[PDB]
């Protein structure tokens, strides 16, 4: 994803489905990096996106803190 | 803790003895939740590891502590701050770019 | 403005230390959640 929008969305979807320091760093870089086709893909996956992503990031951070 | 809350220095000493198992228990309590106790905890934590514990507990205090410590490590901190916030972001970005 | 709001919240918390209190009430979000 770093090397490369749709891809980023797919990645976020995968992370949400899965739901240490290196992982956190990656998540952060992704947040820093963060149209119609992308929205459609997001809709297909659900079957707002940015918010869900932020929520997932927060959850990951919490998990890292607990560890 | 919850019992006594419902002798403060005594509790401060008890938590002093507590400080890994203690941290795990605290994390568990926070997860369950999702005054005096909170303040005492914050003070004990303020007394990497430190910043993390502080952040976990406060879940502003986190951000303040991180900024103070910052005043690889830099990137990680700026990043964590930006994610938590999501003016500050712009400043952080500019600093990382400079 | 946010600072002033936080100060007011702190002052209210100090004063508290039932219905009227609830009426008065009606990171900041986290604090409000902890209060509830």
């Amino acid at each position: 994803l770093i090397e490369f929008h749709y891809l980023v969305l797919l990645v976020a979807k995968f992370l949400y489905p899965i739901f240490e320091d290196s992982v956190a760093t990656v998540i952060e870089v992704i947040e820093t990096k963060w149209s119609n086709l992308y929205e459609t893909i997001i809709e297909a996956d659900k079957s707002a996106t940015l918010l869900k992503n932020l929520r997932k990031k927060l959850n990951f951070k919490l998990c890292q803190a607990f560890m | 803790r919850l019992g006594h809350e419902c002798r403060t220095n005594f509790l401060q000493l008890l938590l002093q003895e507590d400080i890994d198992f203690f941290s795990t228990l605290l994390r568990l309590c926070n997860a369950h939740s999702d005054k005096i106790v909170d303040s005492i905890l914050s003070q004990n934590l303020r007394s990497c590891f430190k910043k993390l514990y502080c952040f976990r507990m406060l879940n502003a205090a986190a951000e303040v502590l991180y900024q103070y410590i910052l005043m690889i490590r830099k990137r990680k901190c700026y990043l964590m701050v930006i994610n938590v916030l999501s003016v500050t972001l712009t400043d952080l970005r500019d600093e990382l770019r400079g | 403005c946010c600072n002033v709001m936080s100060q007011e919240i702190v002052s209210k918390i100090l004063e508290k230390n039932k219905a009227k209190l609830l009426e008065l009430p009606l990171q900041d979000l986290m604090k409000c959640t902890y209060k509830i």
